[PDB]
């Protein structure tokens, strides 16, 4: 939750077959926890050989397409699946379902490290995108060159550099590279605001956002409600459901050096915004913040409003 | 038919089912499992009552359907007609 | 021997259920073996097979169908921050769905009557008098039966996950990692399926929908759910995954969370007549939504200056934001934004639209749009914003119309300050 | 030493979806603005032509069942009626670092596994596996039914470093056979590029383009969606075809299935063709699993006896196991 | 030995959608720039002319039904008012390898099936089947109702090796009868070409163009689409015709149904002409199935007797079975 000394625009990334499930109660764009884990993976595998510190991530999502279908008379939708290989006797496999989608996202990476003065900006940008072109972002492959990968160069920009006119000018020159984009932010305080509004009957927060991504048809003495924005339900972190265990206690863990607790994820709210409506760009970035003695592990955009 | 002797012992039932194909279960007002055996036998256990049944046997699958109750007619009808079909 | 009348009634119903239509010999032996427990040892016949189920509050079989891990079933969590829904917000009246071998459902039915008129089975965490109110047997068998009855909402034997159970690393502030194994909230999703069937089906919401179709409905509020997805569990056998009932036949209902542009439109941006009657305005579904919101905001007043005074900043800023987004979305597909026959709003919109400084759009095009700025596109857009809503005695005979005029001047100045850095 | 209870390998040779676009042959050198192939819909009034179950075989039921026919809506992709060539273009990337698991419990097992893999790589390179991969790119396995009965297939591969083409190839997918992995100088050069990529030694990004002259207006075969829930048999669509944006395309998992077809070592016959590299190596079209665990050629058996117990297999089964590690997989107990 | 539980053959004789265009006869040779036939709309009101179920046969209810509006919108395709010739152009590939399945469980079954089909192709060609298929291209079966009442039909078939014509035929579809598989010289050349395609001995691609002289402004008949019924007041559309990018068209499977109408060997008659090759060969217009399974000339009975039990049937029924294998289909249980 440090303030960023720079911003890094991974400019245009086609994602091949990402995970469009995101939670047990959503299905659209993937969870922003995947983006936080991606930028932390870049912090691991190249972010220490350049003496930098990559924390924030700004989601943009230019173009979206999911592999769904509505089944011919039904009003809801289903997912398109894949054939898995056959069983041991070659009979058939038990089908689990996974939603798959195609993203075209752009990433804004906050940089904090002391190596911003030791290295030229283009070398930092080139090595970051050349590493990120061999990784994956929501369980989905990050696609190489296509018919129109002309904005291939990454760009780096220090937000502190220059005068106030210079900072805001270079900001609005960055926003010309987010052209059909729609940034995703967290709007937790609006969830508590509407809960304090309609908390006459039931102050359960599940009912609140379960009555916000909707059209609310009120009747004659029809006055359907007005949408304040593109409010959509998001998953917003994890809450524990078990006492934490030692690194050797839990059977079949991913390793034997980290403690494991069984958790439950923790639903939230946020809404998609154009990159003109935001004031600056340092307020737009996602950060992971955990309270480990309790079970509150979450991510948000701190210092947005 | 060794399993219908050792009735409540689900250790021997799970061994005699683990050599065979997997376990079916019924959720309705009552509660049933199914232990379908290799040689076209099944075994529904229900608490401390059961009914063994080997298929390719029409009277056994009709009284098997008679052994189940009426909210197991809401489910299970598309399967008690399926091995009625399979003969 | 205090208040075990429901226990005696359940023992009699268990003796008359299997013994309702029994045989002479096998029926008499089964009725005797049922009733001899049904006096007192019916808890013993239950606690023999008491470990074939589990009151799971967060199951793990829904993650991968062939995972064999731990079905941890504790209460959801402490709340923490303000806006976090979850299993904490249920509290009382939650559906603790039973998971296991589904042939011992009678044991869970017997243990599931201690809350419907009692304080020893639904409230068996205390009240030792409520525990001994119907036992009447020895203390060792009573203690073993109480342990078997308490072991129906507990662990499976060891804290165990699986290789197909969705484990993850979460990073700590400056330090290493906690490993996180999220589970499937069966209870919360059963609650939300009940709420969605209340909101989509039943009788009252359907009466409101056909009263909407009656065109003069009574005062009510009904829902409508577009863009739900369906996720199925188990495939063809959804009852091995437990208590998927007659509202969920493996039927997860997933709320939409899609991006703002999750239905793309192939932007055929011509200079034709269709790009002439909509070239200076840019008519579209979002443009029609903005025009309908402006026509609904035309009959507004000036007595709600904290809400309607705040609605116009988003309704006026959203128009310039959607116009700049439309210009960006059109300004990449066409390679050369040539002068099109019928570009009436493309007279100056031949540079207000996508100006390509290619070999086609040469230095004479790079100098016409270089020195000449898109102020006429900005002034034409400001005129179109003034003419989007109508003009009457409400736009000039009040301060709300003065607020609209000040917002129009501010939005035009903002769009002009944006467009000044476009060619510049 | 026991096995790791969690074993998971990430895939190398990660392909994309292959978009399909159409135009005329001998203009394929400038095939950059060719229009795409669009999925459309058409109607199908079918008839009853199934095997009957010897109890429903009366003439009255047949007549009364073809009274009411079978009416369907399918998806079809076709060439335009003045274009005869199918351009199928996708990008393959070769990652490298193919012995390192992505999730492993036991740190001793991972050390023994990496010693085993580096011992393999030093005793023999990735040359055999990369020349078999180079074959399955050099002919046109990824054109599945689009290859059958075409008269001229040309494959163009471009290696890409930056916004520039590092090296170009132009193969002939019909001269390069479908069965006999014959050697070639250009196949050896492209195979050395793939084997440099697979060993973590470079940045290998291919661009695979194949042209197939089939005929004006003929039918092409994009891949087909797997849909379980459909309508109430009246308005339902029985055949959906895959499409990324307004263009009929092939899934990436079946192009990767085409690249993986290497396995000429399963114990039935190499005369019956190479199969796809799988554990329990099984063919969905055949419906039958070759390489059973009741024999000893299964991937689990070979990997456990070559990592834990040091029973090093034959060299060909080593090629099979390293092909599985290149494939990926979520293994374990 | 038993049948495989999965058999699947891919179709040979794989045609394209025929597209319709119109112009003047004796400009027929320059029919390359002829404009398309556009599917159009007009309005229709009809009267009550179906049968009545004797409870609507009261006179007052009938007169109330006649005073009711009965409107709806239909699609029509006509020639222009100055064009009297319909041009119908499709293409056709003959593939060959016409007994090899594409999805077969049982490996012993497909071995004995390949032995049987190879025995057939050894002692007899594809000569009779290509003779019959080249008849159904030589006349104009693929002009279904467009041929009915035309005064002059002719067919122009061009074999295509590259973007270039190898050989051109020109037939007279009204002299070549709809019944008699007669003898001719150029037709035997086309039969040799199609038999070399079916045997696997060459690349066969045809450009089949047919000109029907109909009359100025008369109606042509594209194949009709499938629409769902609703209760819309004053006329929802009751008829949709099939089209491509604004050109009326025939489905490819309807042309392919015309080309495999070679079966004169069914037990009912052969003075009734050929019917189409179907398993238990059924006509949908006549509503009955010729070649019932109980009178054992069904495709499944002949194939079970001839592959599993070596009972070779009569020579003509062997032509029928191989015609079903050239047809393709979803076989097995």
């Amino acid at each position: 939750v440090t303030d960023p000394e720079a911003l890094l625009l991974l400019p245009r990334l086609s994602i091949q077959n990402a995970n469009a499930i995101s939670s047990p109660l959503t299905w659209g764009f993937p969870s922003p926890g995947a983006f936080t884990g991606f930028v932390h993976a870049l912090q691991r595998r190249v972010g220490i050989s350049l003496d930098i510190e990559l924390d924030g991530v700004g989601i943009v999502c230019h173009r979206f397409e999911a592999q769904i279908s509505q089944p011919a008379g039904k009003r809801t939708k289903v997912f398109n699946l894949t054939r898995n290989p056959l069983n041991r006797d070659g009979s058939t496999a038990a089908i689990v379902e996974e939603g798959r989608a195609h993203l075209e996202v752009s990433l804004l990476l906050g940089v904090h490290g002391d190596g911003l003065d030791d290295h030229p900006a283009q070398e930092i940008a080139r090595q970051v995108q050349e590493q990120a072109g061999a990784m994956r972002l929501a369980g989905g492959s990050i696609l190489p060159w296509c018919n129109e990968r002309f904005p291939a160069p990454n760009a780096e920009l220090l937000m502190l550099g220059g005068s106030d006119e210079q900072r805001r000018k270079n900001q609005r020159r960055l926003t010309r590279r987010l052209l059909p984009g729609f940034a995703l932010v967290s709007r937790e305080a609006l969830l508590q605001q509407h809960l304090e509004t309609l908390r006459t009957t039931l102050p359960e927060a599940t009912t609140l956002d379960a009555l916000l991504d909707l059209c609310r048809i009120n009747f004659e003495p029809w006055q359907v409600r007005d949408k304040p924005g593109w409010l959509v339900p998001i998953p917003a972190g994890y809450n524990a459901l078990s006492p934490l265990y030692l690194p050797g206690e839990v059977r079949n863990a991913r390793d034997r050096e980290t403690p494991l607790r069984f958790v439950e994820n923790l639903f939230g709210l946020g809404e998609w915004l154009s990159p003109h409506r935001v004031a600056a760009l340092s307020d737009l970035l996602w950060y992971h913040h955990a309270e480990p003695d309790k079970g509150l592990y979450r991510w948000s955009t701190p210092r947005f409003v | 038919m060794i399993a219908q002797q050792h009735k409540d012992t689900v250790a021997a039932c799970e061994a005699a089912e683990a050599i065979a194909i997997a376990k079916d279960q019924v959720w309705d007002g009552e509660g049933y499992t199914k232990y379908t055996f290799d040689d076209n036998s099944v075994l529904i256990q229900s608490g401390t009552t059961q009914y063994a049944m080997d298929a390719d046997d029409a009277d056994s699958i009709k009284g098997y359907a008679d052994w189940l109750d009426d909210e197991a007619r809401s489910a299970e009808a598309s399967e008690i007609e399926r091995l009625l079909e399979s003969v | 021997q205090e208040l075990r009348q429901f226990i005696e009634s359940f023992i009699q119903e268990r003796l008359q259920g299997k013994l309702d239509k029994l045989q002479p010999d096998e029926d008499d032996k089964r009725q005797t073996l049922l009733a001899t427990h049904r006096r007192e040892a019916w808890l013993a016949d239950a606690a023999r097979r008491v470990g074939q189920l589990q009151l799971v509050t967060h199951t793990l079989k829904p993650i991968h169908p062939d995972a064999r891990g731990s079905n941890l079933h504790s209460l959801p969590q402490a709340p923490g921050q303000p806006g976090l829904a979850g299993s904490h917000e249920l509290g009382d009246r939650l559906v603790s769905d039973v998971v296991g071998n589904a042939a011992a459902l009678d044991v869970f039915k017997f243990l599931s009557l201690q809350y419907q008129g009692k304080n020893l089975l639904n409230w068996l965490t205390e009240d030792s008098a409520e525990a001994l109110q119907a036992l009447s047997d020895n203390a060792e068998q009573a203690r073993e039966w109480r342990q078997a009855f308490i072991g129906i909402t507990t662990v499976k034997g060891a804290p165990a996950s699986h290789s197909l159970a969705k484990q993850l690393y979460f990073p700590l502030p400056g330090s290493g990692y906690h490993l996180l194994a999220p589970l499937f909230p069966t209870s919360l999703v059963h609650h939300v399926h009940a709420l969605l069937r209340e909101a989509r089906f039943g009788d009252a919401a359907k009466a409101a929908r056909e009263a909407r179709s009656r065109q003069e409905s009574w005062p009510h509020g009904f829902s409508e759910y577009p863009n739900l997805a369906i996720q199925k569990f188990g495939g063809t056998k959804p009852q091995n995954i437990s208590q998927l009932n007659n509202e969920r036949r493996g039927e997860n209902w997933l709320l939409p969370s899609l991006p703002p542009n999750w239905q793309r439109q192939n932007v055929n941006a011509p200079m034709r007549h269709s790009s002439v009657f909509e070239h200076d305005f840019g008519r579209t579904p979002e443009v029609s939504r903005l025009t309908r919101t402006l026509q609904r905001f035309l009959a507004k007043t000036v007595h709600n200056n904290l809400a309607i005074r705040q609605r116009r900043a988003q309704l006026v800023a959203q128009i310039c934001d959607e116009a700049l987004q439309y210009a960006a979305r059109l300004r990449e597909l066409e390679p050369g934004w040539s002068a099109t026959p019928g570009c009436q709003l493309h007279d100056a919109e031949q540079l207000w639209l996508d100006p390509l400084r290619a070999q086609t759009d040469e230095t004479f095009l790079q100098r016409r749009l270089r020195g000449d700025w898109p102020a006429e596109v900005g002034n034409r857009f400001a005129n179109w914003l003034n003419r989007a809503v109508s003009s009457d005695s409400q736009i000039l005979g009040s301060p709300e119309a003065a607020q609209w005029s000040q917002e129009l001047s501010k939005e035009l100045t903002m769009f002009k300050e944006i467009l000044e850095d476009e060619r510049d | 030493l026991s096995t790791a209870s969690v074993l998971a390998f990430e895939r190398k040779l990660d392909p994309s979806d292959a978009l399909m676009s159409a135009g005329a042959w001998a203009q394929r050198d400038a095939s950059q603005e060719w229009p795409a192939v669009t999925v459309r819909e058409k109607s199908v009034r079918g008839t009853i032509s199934n095997r009957l179950k010897t109890k429903d075989r009366d003439p009255a039921k047949l007549d009364a069942s073809i009274q009411s026919p079978n009416l369907q809506t399918v998806d079809v992709a076709n060439l335009p009626s003045d274009a005869d060539t199918l351009k199928v273009r996708f990008t393959l990337r070769v990652l490298g670092g193919a012995g390192t698991p992505s999730a492993c419990n036991d740190a001793a097992y991972r050390d023994k596994l990496l010693q085993t893999v580096a011992t393999y790589v030093n005793d023999q390179g990735f040359a055999e596996l990369a020349r078999r991969y180079a074959h399955n790119l050099a002919n046109a396995r990824f054109l599945w039914r689009n290859r059958v009965g075409a008269e001229a297939v040309e494959v163009r591969i471009n290696h890409i470093r930056q916004g520039e083409v590092a090296r170009a190839w132009r193969f002939d997918a019909l001269a390069i056979g479908l069965r006999d992995f014959k050697a070639d100088a250009e196949l050896d050069a492209l195979a050395e590029l793939i084997a440099s990529g697979l060993s973590g030694s470079g940045h290998v990004l291919l661009e695979v383009v194949a042209f197939a002259r089939i005929g004006d207006g003929q039918e092409v075969f994009p891949s087909q969606e797997l849909i379980l829930d459909k309508g109430d048999k009246k308005g339902q669509k029985s055949k959906t075809l895959y499409s990324v944006r307004d263009a009929a395309a092939i899934h990436s998992q079946k192009i990767g299935n085409a690249l993986r077809t290497i396995d000429t070592w399963y114990p039935d016959e190499d005369g019956l063709g190479p199969i796809a590299v799988e554990p329990y190596g099984s063919v969905t079209s055949q419906g039958k699993a070759y390489r059973q665990p009741k024999q000893k050629l299964d991937f689990y058996t070979l990997l456990d006896n070559w990592v834990l117990r040091d029973e090093a297999p034959a060299v060909e089964q080593q090629h099979y196991v390293i092909a599985n590690l290149i494939r990926g997989g979520v293994f374990g107990e």
